[PDB]
């Protein structure tokens, strides 16, 4: 098992969001830190089975532009594409 | 193994489909490949993930009436999985990228 957290309130920006995925996730020094990027980290990268707890996603919503939105979806593209995703909004 | 940019390139417009060296990431999965271990070249020897519907979410690439996009790895040998892609659409138009997905530059 794997397991990332987020805390949304802490976000700074959307930048700052996919860098703390980027440490959350163990991902490459490469990252593109961009959504298709994150998109192939998820589906050929990722140490699975993986839970996510995202806090306070709300928070995160408004210090990232809207971006935050987008980003979530790509978690739940992946899983809906099958991946073994675990998704926490609390 | 073609896996070059020009390799794959050439090969992708001469006959409209990846060199025999790909798979696509689920039929590694299904043949063992455990990404997070980087254990394609065990289960899968000599090939590389590619041809995978590639969606384009941040918009950078052309979008057309029609026109879907997929993606390859290029310069893939063994280990982890590198920063380097190549990106070819339903109507082959081919576009690459070396700083995963930030950006991109045509080729053909």
């Amino acid at each position: 098992m794997k397991k990332a957290v987020i805390n949304g309130e802490q976000i700074r920006s959307i930048s700052d969001l996919h860098q703390t995925l980027k440490k959350e996730l163990a991902l490459p020094e490469y990252y593109g830190e961009n959504l298709d990027a994150l998109w192939d980290a998820l589906t050929g990268w990722v140490e699975y089975p993986l839970v996510l707890e995202w806090r306070q996603f709300e928070q995160s919503k408004q210090l990232t532009e809207n971006g935050a939105e987008s980003v979530l979806q790509v978690f739940r593209e992946a899983k809906a594409e099958g991946a073994d995703i675990t998704i926490i909004l609390s | 193994v073609i896996n070059t940019f020009d390799g794959v390139a050439d090969y992708l417009q001469t006959y409209h489909k990846l060199p025999d060296n790909y798979i696509t990431k689920s039929e590694a999965q299904a043949l063992g490949w455990v990404a997070s271990k980087g254990n394609l070249c065990d289960v899968a020897p000599g090939k590389s993930i590619g041809g995978d519907i590639f969606s384009n979410r941040e918009g950078k690439l052309p979008g057309k009436s029609g026109r879907t996009w997929r993606e390859a790895d290029i310069n893939y040998t063994c280990g982890f999985r590198n920063s380097d892609r190549i990106l070819y659409s339903s109507d082959w138009l081919i576009y690459k990228t070396t700083d995963h997905y930030q950006t991109f530059t045509k080729i053909r």
